[PDB]
């Protein structure tokens, strides 16, 4: 089974221990920043639960990416404050825990736990606005991850979406508050080694533009299988087989969006498994 | 009912019909002799037609309240045969 | 409210009583957020669509309207320098016709708000019941009475859209009678910024359709063999198509 929450409290300790030989100014954090990521998947996982959605399911698989996702922020960013660090850290605590969250009574919930862990922790009065459209960190703006300012990204979108729509397909969009969260959202996914997001958006949200978006800011081939009625599985495999082959054999960074449409049977499902 | 919006649009589609005939004939016979009244008598015609409208519209304010008056029995009688029409379906 | 304001930025409007750009945005999501409220049953599974196209039916209705608002007082203007020149007996009441100079004004105040209510019928009754329509309208109406908007008291969605020249090719085709039936047409015709689907278990609506594009009627179905060619074709060349 799983570990005391006082072995993973332990065992994530030694995790932020061999993290923080970059930072080491703030080596006597290890401590409550591991017993705070414990604190906040103790947390998540009994406030919500298989029963309100099947996909709120945790595990400390979080914590294992929450604190790879707090290196990688490190290894290549801006030399931190300690007010950096927790909202660091608080970035990826939204990203792991929170985005897979549905509605707003739930995602609010979040929001204030956030808060109750640092509070109880790393008491500070330095920190900000702590909900996900306050912290906005990316490497598009800057070449080390940073926190970026509101309005420097919104005029860095704006001035690559009009480029991404003269020289890609034409479709004119209006960029919003929810637009520019979501779009650092996908970026990171694309960003890691493994990156599979998949993005639940009722229909019209845009879903699939920022898709097309991000991707070809992140410099990939947006392939999108052409199924249709008279599709058969070796059609979606020759479309599989060619990007699979491309990605190894020719170094090619595909992009593979897929649409629930796309699956037409079980086995279609199943070849996106093996993948 | 039927000619009540019909003579709406119709007197108001011939108001513009009738516009375009004048507009027409007074360039075209203001160097001959005076034939715009031939088409002024016709709008001596329109005096009955500018103000039929003004008469028709006087009528409405009564006929309308008259008409949401009478879809209240109806709606009575209305509301019994659909669930009966269901019952008919259903079998 | 971030959408629909840069949808509606282009500002056709005059002023009114209350900001007038602010309450047009506003009804919109009190009136989206009524419609899947009152209609829409299931939990949560459905989402902003038809408020885009809702916005994008607004600006061209009252585009359409506005100039052709314009249009009519350009019309009676013209006139009002040709009575002038003239002036005799009869022509004197002509030239009092104020009372439509006046009326113009009141007919200007309602248009903004009579196009909400066309575009809201042109893109959320179009799958609706009798009922059903005429229920959402009242919900519609009571918003547009709470919101400094101005409408017509007296409106009816066929007399204001359809004109009687296309009324009557509609049922010269073979249009059923029915009020019902009108709506639906107008529906179909007067916006295509997006395909229509028609719904008709009597396969009577594909030859109305068919007698009204002639020749250049060209019917497919999403079953046959050659529909994938076909269809090429009938882009290629122009062709109206029904599936």
């Amino acid at each position: 089974g799983y570990p005391s929450g006082k072995s993973l409290s332990q065992i994530y300790e030694i995790y932020y221990k061999a993290i923080f030989k970059l930072v080491p100014e703030f080596r006597s954090y290890t401590e409550p920043f591991a017993r705070a990521s414990v604190h906040l998947y103790n947390e998540c996982k009994a406030r919500y639960s298989t029963g309100l959605q099947s996909h709120y399911l945790f595990s400390p698989r979080e914590l294992t990416r929450l604190v790879r996702g707090v290196y990688t922020a490190i290894n290549t960013g801006p030399r931190q404050t300690l007010r950096s660090l927790i909202r660091l850290w608080a970035y990826e605590a939204w990203r792991i825990f929170a985005d897979r969250l549905v509605g707003v009574k739930e995602k609010n919930s979040f929001e204030q736990l956030l808060y109750e862990t640092v509070d109880k922790y790393l008491p500070n009065q330095d920190l900000g606005n702590i909900s996900s459209t306050s912290l906005l960190f990316s490497g598009l703006l800057s070449l080390d991850f940073k926190e970026v300012n509101k309005t420097d990204l919104v005029n860095f979108i704006e001035e690559r979406f009009k480029t991404f729509c003269d020289e890609e397909l034409e479709v004119p969009m209006v960029i919003h508050e929810s637009m520019v969260d979501h779009i650092l959202r996908i970026d990171r996914a694309l960003k890691q080694v493994q990156g599979h997001m998949m993005l639940i958006g009722a229909s019209r949200t845009g879903k699939t533009i920022l898709t097309r978006f991000v991707a070809w800011l992140n410099g990939l081939k947006i392939v999108q299988p052409k199924i249709h009625r008279h599709s058969n599985l070796s059609d979606f495999d020759m479309i599989l087989k060619k990007a699979i082959s491309d990605c190894s054999l020719k170094e090619s960074r595909t992009c593979l969006i897929i649409d629930e449409s796309n699956i037409l049977e079980t086995a279609f499902l199943e070849r996106m498994n093996t993948l | 009912r039927e000619d009540l919006i019909k003579l709406n649009t119709e007197y108001k589609l011939k108001l513009k019909n009738l516009e375009k005939r004048l507009l027409e004939e007074l360039n075209n016979s203001q160097g001959n002799m005076l034939e715009n009244d031939e088409l002024m008598v016709t709008l001596n015609n329109l005096k009955k037609e500018a103000m039929n409208i003004e008469k028709k519209l006087s009528e409405s304010e009564e006929f309308f309240p008259q008409f949401d008056n009478l879809v209240e029995e109806y709606s009575i009688i209305g509301k019994h045969s659909v669930k009966i029409f269901s019952m008919l379906e259903k079998f | 409210s971030q959408v629909a304001n840069n949808m509606v930025d282009v500002i056709p409007m005059e002023f009114t009583d209350f900001t007038i750009r602010d309450a047009v945005v506003n009804i919109l999501i009190h009136f989206d957020r009524n419609f899947y409220q009152k209609m829409k049953v299931g939990v949560n599974p459905r989402s902003p669509g038809y408020f885009i196209d809702g916005l994008r039916a607004l600006v061209k209705l009252v585009t359409a309207k506005y100039q052709d608002l314009q249009e009519n007082q350009r019309f009676v203007n013209v006139g009002l320098e040709k009575l002038n020149e003239s002036v005799k007996s009869l022509t004197f009441e002509k030239e009092r016709w104020l009372n439509t100079t006046k009326q113009f004004s009141k007919t200007s105040q309602e248009l903004i708000g009579n196009c909400i209510i066309s575009s809201i019928y042109e893109t959320y009754f179009g799958h609706l019941n009798e009922r059903e329509r005429a229920d959402m309208l009242v919900i519609l109406k009571r918003l547009l009475g709470k919101f400094a908007v101005k409408y017509d008291v007296n409106y009816r969605f066929i007399d204001y859209l359809v004109t009687l020249d296309e009324k009557m090719k509609w049922l010269e085709c073979g249009l059923d009678k029915n009020d019902y039936f009108l709506e639906n047409m107008s529906i179909v015709m007067n916006s295509q910024d997006a395909v229509p689907f028609l719904l008709d278990p009597s396969s009577h609506m594909i030859t109305v359709i068919s007698n009204y594009y002639g020749n250049k009627t060209v019917l497919l179905s999403f079953l046959e063999e050659g529909f994938v060619k076909r269809l090429e074709n009938a882009i290629r060349f122009g062709s109206v198509v029904i599936i």
